[PDB]
């Protein structure tokens, strides 16, 4: 009689559909990815092409179920997941346009080549060359060249293939009631109808910003230890108190400062901790590797791998004969099957990594009990995070001294730590910057605040007063510069890292303070707390049929993101930093460029 | 000394599934019960009403075999005096029952690759079954107003099917499941323990 007992049931069909259709599709997308063919190819495209023709149908059957008439929130959250039409709410012939410029985007960003000034048949791609190019060289000239070139290259062609896009994406924002595409992003953190724990569109950006304005003393303090190095390794291009240049940054936009660790090392005669050595000499594998990660997992009172999981899953690069794209990831095909798929080599770096994507699995693994339309996590947020907290706490010096890579009579100092927090700013404190630019930027373009002939400048101006980066050649508005990220060019929001940054930091004070731990934070580790391992848990299963709020109050008791955790871990570095910018000028004047003489 | 068919109903190649639950009934034996010891190695010999090691000592008038396949969760769900799709819709098992289940896992015989769309099972039934009740329907349903006629947009088919492919977990595998009920009434019994 009623209509959300018929939506019930309307869901009940769609959750049995869809698993077995989801599993063919996933399957058939994990036999290509293993094994690289044409047919496998065909099989997978076939594969999704179904999927997606079986989300079309549903969801134009359940739009006639009106959400006014629902009081089950999990029903009312099942159903308003399905019902997000997305691009559907727009005309068909703007759809093809949308779909075209999209796959225009993917091509150009992925096949996008630049060529030398001397060698018009010798050109290199941005994977692995231009990566390589300003990630290895120290050359002044060489990054600037490859930054120019990959710049005039790609963001001319993208230019007004993004404005289109921009256009399109606003107006079905504005068709599927929201007042901006950026504001459709912003949904992904919204929830209502809970007391106690609601959420608003414009509350996210207060958030961000307020946390930002916390977070910034150490940035520009990093800012001027780094500027210090710099200037010390290349006097005639930075200016002591002007902006970085951008491409002297490790990366091809400036996203990550890790590279830069071997220039601004405070003592480059202590020694790093690096158990490949201890790896090859007690002839680990990666079979080892995944059950050392195992044990970690079950040393808290998680569960241990399915036999499927080892069995079938691909632990090494799968020789010469077939090739495999092994980007680490975790798939959840659902039916109780969990997968993992990584070339394993022997260094420490992969140790980390097996940690963090087998906390993935853990992850996917624990709200499995959950129905279809709400097996993922509370926000997109947490996925990475969890992934990440784990590889943070077996990096510990303790946790390798106890599983015997370490050896005990290796001598922790004042002098390492310092060493090891800085790589780890390097690694975390410059990203949030950038990540917090790159989004308002967006944000702002996408609600109209800037009309089109100046997004570039305002883009820039914005970057030297904020971030502390200034270009080293000027740029007109025929630039597209921005769209020469991965992130950009290929529709994915990018807030998302800075709310990781917070959340895992969050996550490891809390758990931290659970398993009874003495001193600094960066020595804490969770293992042989079994308390740990419940409390994780006891936030693990719930999926996102909740609201994140609560999700994450679960976790530390807070309903809000908040910078503490950020700012405790960080502290003796931040007063390392301080006793060291006495001499230095903090801050950064935006006038400054290195092409203004 | 004439025994039951007891390898002639622990060794089939159909069984059939859970919404038309095959009944093979047991009479005139010698019931040889070492048989249900040795075979595989089992998941689950929950027995409710008699001892699984007094069996043997006992004389039974008839006893009724039901043999049909679920997925990992509902062996757990079948037991007397308890809810679930599998136990409202498909199978009810009396609060009085006397008897044993049995629960062994299959992965061989039946299990295929590219799926299997043979079995299936019953999601979807006006009210609540009666114990020991088939039920082959036909009917399309209705939801609560509509004069609906056919598979219409809130009167669906209700039959699904079980996806069964040999690389699934533990908890999803398709268990083999055969449950036996004996009755302990005053009438000549004609099967007894040797
Ligand atoms: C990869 O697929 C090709 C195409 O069928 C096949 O010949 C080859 O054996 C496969 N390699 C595997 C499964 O390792
Ligand atoms: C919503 O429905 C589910 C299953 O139908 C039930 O378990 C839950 O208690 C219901 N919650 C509310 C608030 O109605
Ligand atoms: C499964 O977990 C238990 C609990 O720690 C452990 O004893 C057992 O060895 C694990 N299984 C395997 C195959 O290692
Ligand atoms: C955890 O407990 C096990 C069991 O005694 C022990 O072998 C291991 O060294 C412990 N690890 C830590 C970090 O305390
Ligand atoms: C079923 O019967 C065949 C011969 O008809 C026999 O080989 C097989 O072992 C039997 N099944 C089992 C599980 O013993
Ligand atoms: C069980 O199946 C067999 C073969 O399909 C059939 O001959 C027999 O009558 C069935 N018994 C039932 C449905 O009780
Ligand atoms: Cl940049
Ligand atoms: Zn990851």
């Amino acid at each position: 009689s009623t209509i959300e007992e018929q939506a019930k049931t309307f869901l009940d069909k769609f959750n049995h559909e869809a698993e077995d259709l989801f599993y063919q599709s996933s399957l058939a997308s994990w036999n290509y990815n293993t094994n690289i063919t044409e047919e496998n190819v065909q099989n997978m495209n076939n594969a999704g092409d179904k999927w997606s023709a079986f989300l079309k149908e549903q969801s134009t059957l359940a739009q006639m179920y009106p959400l006014q008439e629902i009081q089950n929130l999990t029903v009312k959250l099942q159903l308003q997941a399905l019902q997000q039409n997305g691009s559907s709410v727009l005309s068909e012939d703007k759809s093809k346009r949308l779909n075209t410029i999209l796959n225009t985007m993917s091509t150009i960003y992925s096949t996008g080549k630049v060529c030398n000034p001397d060698n018009p048949q010798e050109c290199l791609l941005l994977e692995p060359g231009l990566n390589e190019i300003m990630a290895n060289s120290l050359d002044y000239n060489e990054r600037l060249w490859a930054w120019e070139s990959w710049r005039s290259e790609v963001g001319k062609q993208l230019r007004p293939l993004y404005e289109e896009y921009v256009v399109l994406k606003n107006e079905m924002a504005r068709a599927n009631h929201y007042e901006d595409y950026g504001d459709y992003w912003r949904g992904d953190y919204e929830v209502n109808g809970v007391d106690g724990y609601d959420y608003s569109r414009g509350q996210l950006i207060e958030d961000v910003e307020h946390t930002f304005e916390e977070i910034k003393p150490l940035y520009e303090h990093l800012h001027a230890y780094v500027r210090a190095k710099l200037m010390n390794a290349y006097p005639s291009y930075i200016s002591p108190i002007g902006c970085l240049p951008a491409h002297l940054l490790g990366d091809m936009w400036g996203r990550f400062w890790t590279n830069l660790y071997s220039l601004t090392v405070p003592f480059g005669q202590k020694p790093n901790i690096d158990v490949t050595d201890a790896m090859v000499d007690q002839a680990w594998d990666a079979q080892r590797i995944f059950k050392e990660a195992e044990k970690f997992f079950v040393s808290v009172g998680l569960p241990n791998m399915t036999q499927g999981f080892w069995e079938n899953s691909m632990l090494t690069d799968p020789g010469n004969v077939q090739k495999a794209v092994c980007h680490p990831t975790a798939w959840d095909l659902g039916k109780g099957d969990f997968r993992i798929l990584m070339c394993t080599k022997v260094t420490m770096d992969d140790f980390l990594t097996a940690h963090h994507e087998m906390g993935h699995i853990q992850y996917d693994m624990a709200y499995a009990a959950q129905p279809f339309l709400l097996r993922n996590g509370a926000n997109e947020g947490f996925h990475e995070a969890v992934g990440e907290i784990m590889s943070l706490s077996a990096a510990t010096p303790k946790h390798l001294k106890s599983i015997g890579l370490l050896s005990p009579d290796f001598q922790e100092d004042n002098e390492t730590e310092i060493n090891f927090l800085l790589k780890q700013a390097l690694t975390i404190v410059g990203t949030l910057p950038f990540t917090y630019m790159l989004e308002k930027w967006r944000w702002m373009v996408f609600k109209g605040e800037i009309p089109k002939d100046q997004w570039m400048k305002k883009w820039w101006e914005m970057k030297r007063e904020i971030v502390g980066v200034v270009e080293p050649v000027p740029h007109d508005e025929t630039y597209c510069d921005p769209a020469s990220l991965f992130h950009v060019s290929n529709d994915y929001s990018f807030i998302r890292y800075y709310t990781r940054t917070l959340y895992q930091f969050q996550f490891q004070e809390a758990l931290c303070q659970a398993a009874k731990h003495e001193g600094p934070l960066h020595k804490c580790d969770i293992s042989n707390s079994t308390e740990a391992g419940q409390k994780l848990f006891n936030m693990l299963r719930l999926g996102k049929s909740e609201p994140w709020t609560l999700a994450l109050e679960n976790v530390v008791g807070a309903k809000n993101m908040n910078v503490r955790p950020l700012l405790n871990y960080f502290e003796p570095l931040f007063t390392w930093l301080k006793d060291q910018n006495k001499n230095s000028f903090v801050g950064w004047s935006t006038d400054w460029s290195p092409y203004a003489d | 000394t004439n025994l039951c068919p007891f390898h002639e109903v622990f060794n089939a190649t159909r069984f059939a599934s859970v919404y038309a639950w095959n009944r093979t009934r047991i009479s005139n034996c010698v019931a040889d019960y070492s048989v249900l010891y040795n075979f595989a190695p089992f998941f689950a010999f929950k027995c409710y009403g008699v001892s699984p090691t007094k069996l043997n000592d006992l004389c039974f008038t008839n006893v009724y075999a039901d043999s049909f396949v679920i997925k990992g969760n509902e062996v757990s769900q079948i037991a007397p005096g308890q809810t679930g799709n599998i136990a409202d819709y498909n199978y009810k098992l009396p609060d009085d029952f006397t008897g044993c289940v049995i629960a062994w896992n299959s992965n061989k015989l039946d299990s295929k690759h590219s799926g299997n769309y043979d079995y299936w099972y019953r999601l979807f039934r006006k009210s609540k079954l009666k114990p020991f009740e088939r039920d082959i329907s036909t009917e399309i349903y209705q939801a609560g107003n509509k004069p609906c006629k056919g598979k219409g947009p809130n009167c669906y088919f209700p039959l699904q099917s079980y996806g069964f492919r040999p690389t699934y977990g533990v908890g999803h595998q398709p268990y083999r499941v055969v449950v036996l009920s004996f009755e302990l009434l005053h009438a000549p019994a004609t099967v007894c323990g040797p």
